[PDB]
Formats: structure tokens, C-alpha cells, sequence
């Protein structure tokens, strides 16, 4: 039943009595459901020591993974180039997902075509899907590039992507002057980054490959900026306002901001903003070429530093505050611009704010979890917090980034009880924070079921989530914040302390019981 | 508009594409008639997608994991294959359950094998034989086990069959192995019958030589309604309080014993009849039980199918069908007495899957919209059959619309409302148009049943009368 | 007891059985304490329609105020002036809270000095005390202004400000051009935003009501803007961005944006940047003058309007989409610039997030608090989301204030279950959260206590705080958000649907009890 | 530093003044020498601040208001005045409680009578009497109610004596009308001792004639404790792991009847005496009750003020005594086991009010931290005299000191800590120099006693040594 003027969604309406009796004679009638005892039994089991011993030797399932796969990454490289159309070679079922997915991290359009690989392609190829399928999306959403990347489907029956376009070409269904780059992304191999890497690499072979006799390092007198898989408006903005600050010339190549972004003024734009052709173009003529997150950007880095001439920097992302340093440094060393009053007074203000903040924040315990860069911009800023990262787990990471993870935790004695994981999964990290709990998750929306479980256990080992990361679809917003530079630093540092006095208030708002530490002053 | 206007306005769409597409698309929009009983003679459907043109359909293993396998709830269901497609799936579709996840249900888990490369070249059957077993062992409250096939299974060459009838036949266990790779077919609908057709070989049969289930007249089976939201509860409620005993729900909050006890029910209910018409023919093949369509959306067709239902069984069930009526009347009309001034004449487009499309204009008319375009993502020609007749003269159908033509499509029509899904919801609200989405309910329902007519008439109105839609334009401009 | 490695403070170490026993045995020897049932009894009573009535009939008892005195909102406008130091004449107990008050708020150091009146002044006068207070003043803490206003006492006894000052520069205590403004700001009248406007109209009559005729309205091509009581840093930084972005000519008359903010690098800066002398001199050549927050600004505008013969233009405060937009043309048509398109696409992606959270947003019932222009404009934004003003506090407001928010509630068909309070305090609104619960309360810091109150008639009773106004104690760095303009608007937008759907979490984690509505996706 | 250049660090701060502010506060500055007996032959106290001069004293309403009363957990406390006084003050110290706020106890709430001009015009005592009468109705579960006179009662000339007389004869109810305006005194020091004077002359007596409390030979009250962070809890535990039975606390989560009960007790064990000696010696005056000093700051002074204590009683206290500083020796020796190498030689300056300046000394010290300056807002020579032996010779020793002054006398002597209070704290993090608030113990607490002592040392090297303060300098600078 309902009240007209007190209507109930779902929740609450089914903890009505007449649907609770209708639910308890659905189970009790029909499921054959375990015994209540049972379920609790298992329940506590599944948080036991014992259990997160066979839980990590699994070989063969994976159970809740931190990751995606590479043509994810390749639709978000190519959306940041200017009125360009993400286009997958193969199967249609991929791009729902991805637009999707996307649609619903950063609520807004996600424009990209599939070229609807069949039964009938995977015994002929799909050499007339991608012929029709170039024409069709020139004619009908009229880009003026048209960027392609792989489903798995086509990866594994082999299509030539090169030949196939080609064919396209030199049989009139587009026309021969039109960019078409392409890239291979097996979904099999590496995850969503590897994508990116591989969709940006062919970007820019197609655009300076072949033109590289006129190519001159410096003549520009800019500084390319790869930005990576980046899901924070703030984070292209924060970009090039602080280069901007500087008076650095700069280029930034794969911009979505725009497209990602756009007002609801009445009209759809299908197409915003984005990296011109001319700056892929004319990128090699620049000074040198900055990776913001280069543990997913190996491929890119081998281009530049091979085909370009560019001397790329070793840097870190730019995260916390050493990090965001040595990025403002580096780039006065190659731009000549000095770094401006401005940024050294922001600077500071982070400074100001870790001062203000580090009694709560010190000792605090996280368990968390992304790529591999933002992972390790989070372990460094963490620390520099004086918090305690005890559980890191990066899905998608490798060997090596797990030695240089390891080296910065050995570097610091807040690091002693820390532990990267690579490879393991949400499953994984769930075992963890039962056996060994910390204070907070650092993590993206699927952490939310993690602390649903804990909680389970009782209020005592809840382990609250604090949603940095990606994806982030149960808030509204989030992906217009910050985590780079010293504005995601005073963002990040904002959130931690403000969570770890949200849970205080919490634990201590019970009246004549433990509210004689409910303080009205923090 | 006339139907020459309409019929104008869908050859100036189609003056954008290439000759190929454009004979093609041309076939796939149409002018209702609603007079018209064969649809084949107005529009075709459930055909290639054209490529390049951005189709908003999915994969036939959407259909089968996404749709029909996924809601089971203490089953454990394996994302064979790479690590994307039960990502992007993990729990994105409301088919609500009532069980703790992780121990005895495991609905919005994804579990996967995680396909590297050596897994493509060497094949992942033996990758799969371990995976069942580190599932038996870390979750030992499961059910049964389905195994939906990606994109590589099939053009690897892996058999999975023969993994699931080995290892089912070790551990005593069900392993249903499902070929619903996302090349097979054109789109979602053929998951659901890859999937109804794994039902049907791998479970359905379990208890046909088991008498001990004690039947009942009154005893049905729920066939089609993934409990978006809580649809199926709310809609359950309804037939028991009318005297009948669901027996199982297919598959929202389903159990695989209520899938297995359900060839011993006197009648199928079937809501969605694109997805499990399938199973349906079987079931009446195989066992006799008759089928039969309903319609749970708004008062009208609730109350149509209430009484079209009783009359099946006896006078007692029709006496109780006439008490609930009366019971939720006073319920349902302050519901249109609030809302009903408030939508009266507003005008609807509407672009969803495979029921929805047909299945919803009741409840905008018992509202008093119009709803004056509709289509399909995969419908076939006897889902348009069902349509024509919904639908006014000279409305717009469309079926498997491309972004470009839906686009155009709305911005000459200029409905007041659009209900589709979150891959068109943005672009709409954009242009100044309130959007419902149709798939997901935005979060809302249930929307089924006389209690969910309430929460879909207060989620138009709250959306399509919000003071946002007031606000586009700067008053500078 | 306490375990070296575990250290517990006072929560929860005095949950520990050896206190608790102790704390019982406490209360059973020697407090002679009421019995606990009789304590709930009551409790209950106090969440009544019947209690309700007896706490309206209030006539001589205030509890838990919404509100403080008029000095301090003099030192706080003071603060804006460059190298000013504030004075208050009188007692020096108040200086003492006025500076700890403001610390707490902003985390920052608050400068401000007493003379020190004693009780010999309540019969001789302070005039010895000024003498001396403005010398030793210049002398150590080399300000170059001291802004004087007054505490209780000096009002009481009828101290002469001007005579005091008069002899203090002619006996040569301090330089007869050294600038010391000044205000009576009586605590019994009005409250700290009364403070703000009489310190304000203060320095601005020193600097210019003696030196009109050389005076030309428009001639130096400005508009001047004054902020009012103001806690909020980005609240000062949006206004100075949004005109700097229209390459509109501006003052801000009170900018203790810096002082508010210095960096930490090694030194302290007791003063920081500041409306110059210069810019008030200068003030009457403007094209005309602003007042963002005109409900606590009056006397400034009588100053301004017969004195500067500025036409102050009617404008609410710039909160939410209307009124930005109003301020925004305003600018315009006085500035003759246009509204550039970068913040015209500002203004449509606040309109996106509209449409994108108006479903979690409408219908939703709000108890709020605070001063008057930030109470109408939160009103506002709150009707303009589709939410229901339903308990509307504003301890200062008046009448005619009163007046103007009916008639916007009136207005709007998301008004009509909204009632606005004036002269009542926080233990009026806490009935009201009980007898008519709303979903959510907006206030300041002292809303906590409330919550818990609520919490403690049941977990379906509670009434969780969302914090925006001032003062804001027990979180860090909230002071640096914005609720002025799109940006504001934004921040606001944010906070209000991310607390909807934290508290539905919240509410739906209960596993096989509500987690059928604990939705990945929102 | 030697004695010579503390001194002329002195003479150099001191140029700055006119001459008659240099020539007093010269009288309020020294060096330290631990032999010194008569402090006022080398610094001053006790004195009006000289105007302008930023000091950091509070005023006798917080001394009788913000100190002494507002603890009292069971009555409610009238901020009689403006509203001012009581919004700054309100929920501003951590003096702890166990009670029902709103219900039985009302110590973070503000209640006052908001005093406008009228109020000044025409006299508030009309308006006390209405507010008495609404106190006893709204919140009928107080156990008596106190009046805080704010600066404008006395010098409008309002009479809350015989307001609170009559309404407290009418109402069966204790009303104590307390004269702590702000212009009284110089400082928060005389509204401690007129709010003794209150307690002594409204409250203290009315148990004299009452026989029906139950001694025992080792009743003792906590005098002087204001249960900061659980303060006087953590001191509680171990006079009673003792075996004496504590009575009373004055007045941290302290009751009224507590108060009352006080003059039963055997002894007076003094923690703050700048506050609450007043009261202590009326009590031996009129009751025969001793008293006596002590400390519970840090194990070295817990330790000797439980054996001196304990020599007050008999033999089986002292057994007592000894067997609580065994069962606490492994728990303090472990927490300077782990703290003392992080905090051995660095140097702290403090700032505080009247008793903390000298009672923390021990506690740093048994961490191997040197105090190098210490000072109070409105000590009395008496806290100097127990200060000098407190202190290292050629220390630095500052009362009322000016926010120059310790600006001036940080910079030169750079300790590698400073304790104070929340006007300084965010002054000197800016310098670059770790800061624990020794007022509120930020946020953190308790201090006294074993369980304090761990939290004292954890906190002094949380912030001491934190990462931060090696970050203050850009790295291109
Ligand atoms: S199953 Fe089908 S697309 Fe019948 S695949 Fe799709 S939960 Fe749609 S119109 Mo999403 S044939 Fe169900 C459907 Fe309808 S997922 Fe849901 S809303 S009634
Ligand atoms: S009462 Fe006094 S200023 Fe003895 S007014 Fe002050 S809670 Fe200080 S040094 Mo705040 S004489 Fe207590 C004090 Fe000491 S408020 Fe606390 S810390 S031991
Ligand atoms: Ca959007
Ligand atoms: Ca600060
Ligand atoms: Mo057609
Ligand atoms: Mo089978
Ligand atoms: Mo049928
Ligand atoms: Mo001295
Ligand atoms: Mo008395
Ligand atoms: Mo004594
Ligand atoms: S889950
Ligand atoms: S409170």
C-alpha cells in the first residue's frame, strides 16, 4: 500500500509488514534457502585468517577486480582530441559498456561507434564493417577524426587494422587525406591504461612518423604535457593553470576537459574543445615532453624519446607535496619561467594546512587501492601526512612499480606496516581489512561493499570508505574535484581529516554513554 | 503531426547517410498504423546493426549474464573470458534480491576468469577447471555455477561444455555452461534464448522425476520479471493477495530451486515475453502448463490483467481479484487525482529494449500523456505486432535508432518528456528536454503494480515539471 | 591502564570496565542523581508538541543562541584594512574571546588589541586607557591604522570616543595624522553583522566625509563592493574572480582574504594585504557601490547613498542561479562590460548539475539557520533545487527581513510547508526538528548538539547536520569554500545531494535487511 | 642561553616600548633562580595590563563562569548580560561530564538572557525573575541555577541578590547570584575567588546540621580538577585503587550535592591552588578539614603525591600506595621506554594560565625535555615562589606577557617546542615550530596521572617530530 502524500520508493516500502511476510513466504516456500546459523557460520568464516590464506592462493578466479580493460582507456585517449570520434573495431556489446560507464562517472554524453563485428565476421574478418563503418560515422556525426582501437573479438580473429583502412581509402569509402590513426587493444593484455598508452602512441606515429625531417627540439618553445587515464576535471584544469601561472608555454595533448563538461544551455555538443591535429602535429618541435602518470605511459615515453629526441623527465605524478615540487621545478629548469610568487604562496597555504590538521591525521590507517600512478601519489602523500598506508593494492600493477613503491615506504618510518599488492583483487583486499583492519578504504564506489561486509561483523569493524579514485558512480560530482598538484593535495588532505571527524562525531554521539568526547571544538 | 509529416520527416533524417544505410534504415522506421495486425508490412526488425552508425543495443552475453542468468541469486555466475565485460556489468542493473552477498547470494559479485594472453593462446579450459574449483572452495553456500562465455570462448575454440559436464560430475554440482558470446546474434535478444535454451538443457529438468512437491490449482511461476527496483515484489504481492501461490520468480530475487519447482505449476505468467517466451513454448511443449501475457503497468492494465488472470481459475479466485481491486481503488485514483492535472497533455518519446516500449503507455495515459514515438533496441516483428495497436495514428516508430536519428527524431517532435537509457539521458537534459530513465527507473521503483504507479507518477512529475527545466537559457541571451 | 602500543585517549579509554565501574560508583555515592527512567521521561517530554508550546511562550530565557555581539564584526571588518589593527575599547576579557573565536574558525592567528578599562574606570572613565592603549599600540604592534570600537562597558558608562581620541593626538600619544576611525558598537543592540556595518560606516566617514568637493562620482571608473560579516575565503576570492573575468574595474572595500591565509614558510605575518587607505579616499569617485550583503548593511548605505550620492542598486545577495545572474547583469549595465562567455558556460554547468542531481534533490525538507542575507539566499538556492524550506531561524533577523523571505517562499510552490523564524534561537529549533522532523539541517557547528539529541529518541528520528555558516569548529578547512556565485552554488549543490545519498547509504548497509537498496550506481 | 643574555635579550624586547609600558613590564620579566623564595623581589604579578599590548588574559567572568561553575554538571548557569559572553564561552573547555544533556545536565549549553537595550534602559531584575520562572518549567530537572553577572549588571545597578533571595524563598530553589563582571580584578583570578566566595556563601553550608552521610576515615575530595579530557577521572582511579574514597570533584563532572556533601570529607587534596585555595582554607577555618598540594603530572610527581598523600592515613593506605606503584611502574616505564629517545634534550617553552606553567614541568622532564621558559597569564606571587625551584637556573620567566614579547623571546631562544593556548598556537606553526596546546591538551587528553602520562607522550612526539616541520622552506628557496 501507499499513502499518496508520503510515497515509498523501495526502500522503505518493502520493510512493510505485508511485504516482509510475503518475502518470508517466498524464501521459506520455494528457495530451499541455507539456515540462518549456516549463513552466519560462513559469514564469520570468510573473515578469518584461515580463509585469507586459501583466498590468496587462488590461481585461476578472480573475484571483484580493480581494473578494466585497454579499449576503455582508448575511447577516453581519444575523446581528448579536437571533433575526434572514438571508433572500436569489433563487437558492438563493448561499446554500450564503455559509454556506459563513463556516462555514469561523469553523468554526462558519452560519444563513441562500434562497427558491429558479426557471426558473419568472425569467420570473413571485418574488413566491410570497417569500410562501411568509416563511411557511415564520417557521413553521419561528420568528425574530423576518427581515432581506432580494438575489441577483443577482432584481436584474437587477427584483422588487419591497418590494411583494412587502408583499403578504405584507396577504395573511396573515406577520403585519403582523412586521419584514421589506429591502435591494437587486446583486452587480454595489461588493463584499461595499457589502452590509453596504445591509443595515444598510435595518435601520435600517425600525426609525426613520417615528418620528422623538419622537426626541430625546442623551436616551439612549448612543453607537451601527456596527461594519461585522468577521470578528475580538476586535475587537466589544476594542469594547466599552474603552467599557466608560470608563463610557460605548454600543449596538452589528449584534452577532454571540454567534451566532458559541456553547459546545459539548450544544445547538445557532441564535440568540445579537445587537442588540435596542428599540436600533435608540431609537437615534436617542443622543448621536451612531460608524462604526468608514466607508469602507464611506457610506449608513449619510448615514441618520444626514440622518434621526438625528447630528453622526458624523470618525474613522478604530481601528487602531495615532494612530488608537486619537483614538478614545478623541473618545468622552470626546461621552460626558463621562473616559479612565481603565486604558486610558492599556495604552496605554503598546503603547508599551513597540513600544520593545522596533523594531530588527527597522525598514525590513521588506510587500506587502498587504483592505478598504478595515482597509487603511489596517494602512498607518497599519505606519508607525508603522517598517516600509515597498510594495505596497497594495485590490480594492474607490475614488478617493477611494486620495487618502487616498496623503496618510497622503506624511505619513510611511516611506511613499516605497509604492503603492496599486485595483482590481487576487491576479494583480496576484503580478507585484509578483516584480519588486519585499518581505520579508512581510500578506494572507488566498489569499496562500498567492502564496508557493507564489514560492517556485518559489527559496528566495532566497520571500515568506513572514503571514495577517491575511479569509479565513482553512488556521489554526484566528485569527478569535477582535484588530486594533483597542491589543489588535490589540499582536497585529499581536506576529505581525510573531515572523514576521521565525521566517524569521531559518529562514535561519540551517544548521549550519557560517549558523548563526553562529543566536542564542539576539533 | 500528419501522417505525410511524419512520413517527411523520416526521409529527411535518412538524407544524411551513405545509399547502403540509407535503403537499410528506411526499412527499420515507420508511421503507426494502428489497424495494422502484421507489422512485417510497416517495419522489420532484429537485423544486423549498420556499422558506424551507433547503434545504443548490446551483446547477446549482456543478454544472458546482464539479463537473464545474473538475478539468480545463490548461483554463482563466472564472467568467462577477459576482464571487461563483468566489470562494466558488476551490478548495474537494479534486479533486486534478498540474501548476504558474499556467503549464500552473490548477485552483485563479478566473478571472472580474467583472460591474459597465455589463456588465449593455450585455451582456458584448464584455467576454468581450477577456477570451479577455488569458487567451491572460497564460497561453498553456492548453488550451482553458469559459465557465460565471452567474446574469445567460442574463437578460441575452449570447451566449456565438456569442463562443465566433468567438473559438475566430480563435485556433484550444477555447471551450466552458457555459449553467449557477444558476436553471436545481433544484439541482446539472442542472449536471452542462448539463455532460456541453458535453463531448459541444464536445470529445468532436475525434479521430472520427483513427486514430492505437493501442487496446489492456484499454484503459478512469475516468467519475465527481473525485479527492477522491486517490480516482481510488488507485483507478487497482487497474485497472492488474489489467492494464488507464486512458486518461482523468473529471475528477479529467483533461487535455483524455484527455477527447478517450476514445471510444477498450473500457469505461466509472462511479462516479459521477449525474454522468456522461449522457455515458455518449452515448458508448455514439455509439461503441458499453459502461458499466458500480462500487463502490470499503471491501474488500467493491472486491473485488466488481475481479471484476466482469475478468470483462469475458479469463482473464489475472482472474489478475491474483485477485493483487491477494491482495496487499492482509492489508492490508485488520489494518485491520478494529485498527478494526473499536473501531466495532463504532456507528450512522451520513448526508446528502451525489447518490452517496455509497448508495455508502459497505459500507465502515461492513465496520466493523461500522450506517448508519440516509440521503438525498440531488439525487438522482433511480433513484439511490433504487439505494438501497432498501443500506439495513435500517425505516431513514430523506430526501431534500433541510431544516436543521429533519435536526435533529429526529438528535436522536430519536441516531446515534453523522454524515457530511455543512461546513454541517452544526458544528451536530452542538455537540450532542455526532462529525461526519465526507463531501464534503471533512475534509481526510483518499483514501477510495477498499483504501488508502483504511485512512485512512477510522482517520479514523472517530479522530473518533467522540476524548476531546472526553467533555467537553460542565461537571461542575458 | 593503558597499553604502550595501543594508546587510548579519553575516548575510549573511559569505556574501560575499571572507569566505567568507578564512574558508577561516582554517581550512586554522591550525586544524588535523578533515576534513569525519570530521565527518559522527561527526555521524551522534551521532544513534544506540548513542550513546543511552553519553549515558544519564551519571553526572558535565551538558549543556545544564533548569534554574537556587535565588536565582534567590527574587528572582523577592521581586519580587511591593510596594516590596520583592531582596538576595542573597553574590556579586554572580550578581545580575548573575539580572537579565540575567529581562531577557532579560521585556524589562523586573529590580532586585536583591549586597553584594559578596570573597574576604577566605571567611575573615572577610560580615558587614561585610551592615551596610553593608542601609544603603547603604534609603538609595538606598528599598525598603520588602529579601527577602535567598543565593548559593553565603555557603552554603559558613555565613554567619548572622539574626545578621547581628540586629546590622545593633541597631548602627541600618537601623531595627529595618524588615522584611528572609530564605532560605538553596543552588544545589547542588534548582534556581530550590526558590528560589521557600524565599523565599516566608521572608516569610511574618516576617510571621506570631509573631503567631498573635490569628489566626482564615476570618475575613477570603479565599482566598489562591500563584502559585510564574511567567513568564507572563497566567498571574497569568487567575487574578485568573477570581475577580474569581466575586465571589470573593482574595490573591495574590507579584503581580509590574506590576513585570513598566509602561507606557513618560517615567519608570521601579522598583517597581510587589505583595502588601502588610498582605495577609501578614493571610494566616492566610483561609478556607484555594491553591497553584497545589504540585510546587515544599512547605516553603510545611508553613508553611501547621501554622502557618496552613489545609487546603490538593489541586489540580493549574490546566492544561487537567479540572484548571480541579477549581480552579474547589475555589474554589467554599471561597468558597461559584458558577461564573458567563459562565465555565461560557468553559469549552464551549474544548470547541468541541476538537471543531473534534481531527483535525489526534490521534495527534500531542510531546518537551516544563520544570518539573514546568507538564510534568504540559501532559501533561495534551496527553492530554486526543487528542496522545502520548512524551518527557516534567524536569530537577528527583523521584521521587515521576515517579510521579504515570505514573500520569495510565496512564490515558489516549494515554499508552502516553510515557516520563518525571527528572535527564536536553536532550543526552538530542536522542538520544531522534533514535532515536524525535517530530512536534513543546514547550520553552523552548535546544529551537532542538536543531531544528537534527536539520535537519542531514536535512529529514525535522527536529524543529521549538514555544516555551512559559521562558526564551524569540529571539521578543518571548511572556511576556505565558497557559497557566493555559480561556484558557491556548485559547492552547495554538491554537499546537499552527496549527504542524501551518504545517509541513504547509510540507511540501506544493513545486509538481507535494506542492502536490496544499497545501489552501486545513484 | 648565560644569565647575562637572557638578561639583555630582555633590555633589547623592552626598546620597543613608550617608557612607562617599558618601565612595567621591565618588573613582569626575569631570569630564573631556582633558590629564590620571595619571587617578588624579581618579578611582579598579579597586575592590570598595561593598554594595547595584546595581552592573552581572560576576565573574571571566565574565571567564575568558564572555570569554576560552568562544570557543575546538574545545575544551569545563567550568562546574565549580553549575548556575547556566553556564545564565546559556550562548549569552549573541555571540562568533562557524564549526564543527559538538556535533561539532568546542562554544562555545553548556553543559556542567558540576551540582554537589549531595553534591558539596560530599564534594569534586568524583572527580566531575571521571568527567566527563573521559564529555567524551572523547560528544564525541571535542574538542580539549582547560578547567575553570571556580566560587565553591564553592576554598573547599571541591578540587584540579583535579592532577585535570586525571592525567587529562590517562592521556588523551594537554590539561585546563586554570582558578581563576576569583567571589570572586576585584572584577569580571570578574581572571578576564581568571588566564585568561591559564591560557593561558600549560597551553597557550601546547607548540609552543616545535616548528620545522615555515612563518613569513613578516608573520605578526601578532588579540589581544584576541572576534568580536562578526563582529567580528574584519570586521577580518581588511583586515589581510589588507594582505598580512599573520593567524595567530591570541584569541580570537573562535579554535582551539586557533591559540593555539598564536601564539608564530611577528612581531607582537601588541592591540585589548582591559584583557583581553589580560597575555598580550601575557609574549609579548615570553619570544618577542621586539612588540605594539602599535589600534582599528577607525569609519573615522578603522580608517584610523590601518592606517597605523601598516603602518609596522611594509616598504615593499610600506604600498603595501598605501594601496590599501585607497582601494578603502574611496567605501564610508565614502558611509555618512556618508547617516547623518552624520541623527546631526550629538546626544549619547550610554555605559556598558560595559573597552575599548569609549573605542575607540566616534571611530566616533560621525566621525558628528558628541558623546560626553557615558563610564564603565567595571572599567576600571583605564590605560584612564583612554587615556580622557582620548578625551573633551571638562567631559565627565562615572563608574567603577562605581551604577544610581542613571546614573538620577541621565540625567535631568539628557538625552542624545539611551545606549549600554550589557542591565540598563540597558530602564530608559531607558521615560525616553523611544533606547538601542543596545554589548555585544551588539543582535542586530546587526559594528562593527569598513568593513563595521562601515555597520551602527554604520545602527543608531545606526534607533534615534535612530525614530518611537517621539515617541509615549511619551497625547495627553489
Ligand atoms: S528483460 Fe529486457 S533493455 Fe524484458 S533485455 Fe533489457 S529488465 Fe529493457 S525493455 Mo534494459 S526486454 Fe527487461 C529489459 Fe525489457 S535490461 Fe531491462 S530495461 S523488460
Ligand atoms: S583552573 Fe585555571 S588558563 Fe587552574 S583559569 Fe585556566 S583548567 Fe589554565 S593553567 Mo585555561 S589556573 Fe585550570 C586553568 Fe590553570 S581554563 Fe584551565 S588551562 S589549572
Ligand atoms: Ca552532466
Ligand atoms: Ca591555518
Ligand atoms: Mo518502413
Ligand atoms: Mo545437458
Ligand atoms: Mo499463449
Ligand atoms: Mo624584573
Ligand atoms: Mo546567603
Ligand atoms: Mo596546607
Ligand atoms: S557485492
Ligand atoms: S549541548
Amino acid at each position: 500500500s501507499q499513502q499518496v502524500d508520503k510515497i515509498k520508493a523501495s526502500y522503505p516500502l518493502f520493510l512493510d509488514q505485508d511485504y516482509k511476510d510475503m518475502l518470508a513466504k517466498k524464501r521459506d516456500g520455494f528457495e530451499e534457502k541455507y539456515p540462518q546459523d549456516k549463513i552466519d557460520e560462513v559469514f564469520q568464516w570468510t573473515t578469518t585468517k584461515e580463509y585469507q590464506e586459501l583466498n590468496f592462493q587462488r590461481e585461476a578466479l578472480t573475484v571483484n577486480p580493480a581494473k578494466a580493460c585497454q579499449p576503455l582507456g582508448a575511447v577516453l585517449c581519444a575523446l581528448g582530441f579536437e571533433k575526434t570520434m572514438p571508433y572500436v573495431h569489433g563487437s558492438q556489446g563493448c561499446v554500450a559498456y564503455f559509454r556506459s560507464y563513463f556516462n555514469r562517472h561523469f553523468r554526462e554524453p558519452v560519444s563513441c561507434v562500434s562497427d558491429s563485428m558479426t557471426e558473419d565476421a568472425a569467420v570473413f574478418g571485418g574488413q566491410q564493417n570497417m569500410k562501411d563503418g568509416l563511411q557511415n560515422c564520417k557521413a553521419t556525426y561528420k568528425p574530423d577524426m576518427i581515432a581506432v582501437s580494438t575489441t577483443c573479438m577482432a584481436e584474437v580473429i587477427g584483422d588487419d587494422l591497418n590494411a583494412f583502412i587502408n583499403n578504405s581509402k584507396k577504395e573511396g569509402f573515406i577520403p585519403d587525406e582523412f586521419p584514421v590513426p589506429f591502435a591494437h587493444t587486446p583486452s587480454f593484455v595489461g588493463s584499461h591504461v595499457t589502452g590509453w598508452d596504445n591509443m595515444f602512441e598510435g595518435i601520435a606515429r600517425y600525426f609525426t612518423l613520417k615528418s620528422m625531417d623538419d622537426k626541430v627540439v625546442g623551436s616551439n618553445k612549448k612543453i607537451n604535457i601527456v596527461p594519461g587515464f585522468e577521470t578528475y576535471l580538476g586535475n587537466f584544469r589544476v594542469i594547466k593553470r599552474m603552467l599557466s601561472e608560470m608563463g610557460v608555454g605548454y600543449s596538452l595533448l589528449s584534452d577532454p576537459e571540454e567534451v566532458l563538461d559541456t553547459p546545459a544551455d539548450g544544445q547538445f555538443r557532441m564535440y568540445a574543445g579537445g587537442t588540435t591535429q596542428e599540436e600533435m602535429k608540431d609537437a615534436p618541435n617542443a622543448l621536451n615532453t612531460v608524462l604526468l602518470q608514466p607508469w602507464h605511459l611506457e610506449k608513449t615515453k619510448k615514441f618520444v624519446e626514440g622518434t621526438w629526441k625528447h630528453e622526458v623527465p624523470k618525474l613522478n605524478i604530481p601528487m602531495g607535496l615532494d612530488w608537486t615540487d619537483e614538478f614545478l621545478m623541473k618545468v622552470s629548469e626546461i621552460s626558463g619561467q621562473p616559479i612565481p610568487a603565486s604558486l610558492t604562496k599556495e604552496r605554503g597555504r598546503l603547508v599551513d594546512m597540513m600544520t593545522d590538521s596533523h594531530t588527527w591525521l597522525h598514525g590513521k590507517r588506510f587500506a587502498l587501492w587504483g592505478d598504478p600512478d595515482f597509487v603511489m601519489g596517494l602512498v607518497k602523500f599519505l606519508l607525508e601526512l603522517g598517516c600509515e598506508p597498510v594495505h596497497i593494492l594495485c590490480h594492474n600493477g607490475n614488478k617493477r612499480w611494486k620495487k618502487a613503491v616498496d623503496a618510497i615506504l622503506a624511505a619513510s618510518p611511516y611506511g613499516k606496516n605497509a604492503t603492496v599488492y599486485i595483482g590481487k583483487d576487491l576479494w583480496h583486499l576484503r580478507s585484509l581489512v578483516f584480519t588486519d583492519k585499518p581505520d579508512f578504504m581510500i578506494g572507488n564506489s566498489y569499496g562500498k561493499f567492502i564496508q557493507r561486509d564489514t560492517l556485518h561483523k559489527g559496528k566495532e569493524f566497520e571500515v568506513p570508505l572514503i571514495r577517491i579514485g575511479f569509479p565513482i558512480f553512488d556521489r554526484h560530482h566528485l569527478h569535477r574535484s582535484t588530486t594533483l598538484g597542491y589543489e588535490g593535495a589540499m582536497q585529499i588532505l581536506t576529505t581525510l581529516v573531515n572523514s576521521i571527524l565525521e566517524r569521531l562525531d559518529e562514535e561519540t554521539r551517544g548521549m550519557q554513554a560517549t558523548d563526553y568526547n562529543h566536542d564542539l571544538v576539533r | 503531426m500528419s501522417r505525410e509529416e511524419v512520413e517527411s520527416l523520416i526521409q529527411e533524417v535518412l538524407e544524411v547517410y551513405p545509399e547502403k544505410a540509407r535503403k537499410d534504415r528506411n526499412k527499420h522506421l515507420a508511421v503507426n498504423d494502428p489497424a495494422v495486425t502484421q507489422s512485417k508490412k510497416c517495419i522489420i526488425s532484429n537485423k544486423k546493426s549498420q556499422p558506424g552508425l551507433m547503434t545504443i543495443r548490446g551483446c547477446a552475453y549482456a543478454g544472458s549474464k546482464g539479463v537473464v542468468w545474473g538475478p539468480i541469486k545463490d548461483m554463482i555466475h563466472i564472467s568467462h573470458g577477459p576482464v571487461g565485460c563483468g566489470q562494466y556489468s558488476r551490478a548495474g542493473r537494479r534486479n533486486y534480491y534478498i540474501g548476504t552477498t558474499g556467503v549464500n547470494a552473490f548477485v552483485t559479485m563479478n566473478f571472472t576468469s580474467d583472460f591474459q594472453e597465455k589463456d588465449i593462446v593455450f585455451g582456458g579450459d584448464k584455467k576454468l577447471a581450477k577456477l570451479i574449483d577455488e569458487v567451491e572452495t572460497l564460497f561453498p553456500l553456492n548453488k550451482g555455477i553458469s559459465v557465460q562465455s565471452e567474446c574469445p570462448i567460442g574463437l578460441i575454440g575452449d570447451d566449456i561444455e565438456s569442463v562443465s559436464k566433468v567438473k559438475g560430475a566430480e563435485l556433484s554440482k550444477t555447471i551450466v555452461p552458457v555459449r553467449c558470446e557477444g558476436f553471436r546474434g545481433v544484439s541482446q535478444s539472442l542472449g536471452h534464448h542462448i539463455a532460456n535454451d541453458a535453463v531448459r538443457d541444464w536445470v529445468l529438468g532436475k525434479r521430472d522425476e520427483d513427486t514430492t512437491f505437493a501442487s496446489t490449482p492456484y499454484d503459478v511461476a512469475i516468467i519475465g520479471d527481473y525485479n527492477i527496483g522491486g517490480d516482481a515484489w510488488s507485483s507478487r504481492i497482487l497474485l497472492e493477495e488474489m489467492g494464488l501461490r507464486c512458486v518461482a520468480q523468473w529471475s528477479g530475487d529467483g533461487s535455483i530451486s524455484e527455477i527447478e519447482l517450476t514445471p510444477k505449476v498450473k500457469l505461466n505468467l509472462v511479462h516479459c515475453y521477449r525474454s522468456m517466451n522461449y522457455i515458455s513454448r518449452h515448458m508448455e511443449e514439455k509439461y503441458g502448463i499453459p502461458w499466458m501475457e500480462y500487463n502490470f503497468f499503471g491501474p488500467t492494465k493491472t486491473i485488466e490483467s488481475l481479471r484476466a488472470i482469475a478468470a483462469k481459475f475458479d469463482e473464489s479466485i475472482q472474489k478475491k481479484c474483485e477485493e483487491v481491486i477494491a482495496k487499492y481503488k482509492p489508492e490508485w485514483e488520489a494518485v491520478v487525482a494529485k498527478y494526473r492535472p499536473r501531466l495532463e497533455g504532456k507528450r512522451v518519446m520513448l526508446y528502451i529494449g525489447g518490452l517496455r516500449p509497448r508495455h508502459v503507455i497505459g500507465a502515461y495515459e492513465d496520466l493523461g500523456m500522450e506517448v508519440v514515438g516509440t521503438g525498440y533496441e531488439f525487438a522482433h516483428n511480433d513484439d511490433y505486432d504487439r505494438t501497432m495497436k498501443e500506439m495513435g495514428d500517425s505516431t513514430l516508430l523506430y526501431d534500433d535508432v541510431t544516436g543521429y536519428e533519435f536526435e533529429e527524431f526529438v528535436k522536430r517532435i519536441k516531446p515534453d518528456l523522454i524515457g530511455s537509457g543512461i546513454k541517452e539521458k544526458f544528451i536530452f537534459q542538455k537540450m532542455g528536454i526532462p529525461f526519465r530513465e526507463m531501464h534503471s527507473w533512475d534509481y526510483s521503483g518499483p514501477y510495477h503494480g498499483f504501488d508502483g504507479f504511485a512512485i512512477f507518477a510522482r517520479d514523472m512529475d517530479m522530473t518533467l515539471n522540476n524548476p531546472c527545466w526553467k533555467k537553460l537559457q542565461a537571461p542575458w541571451e
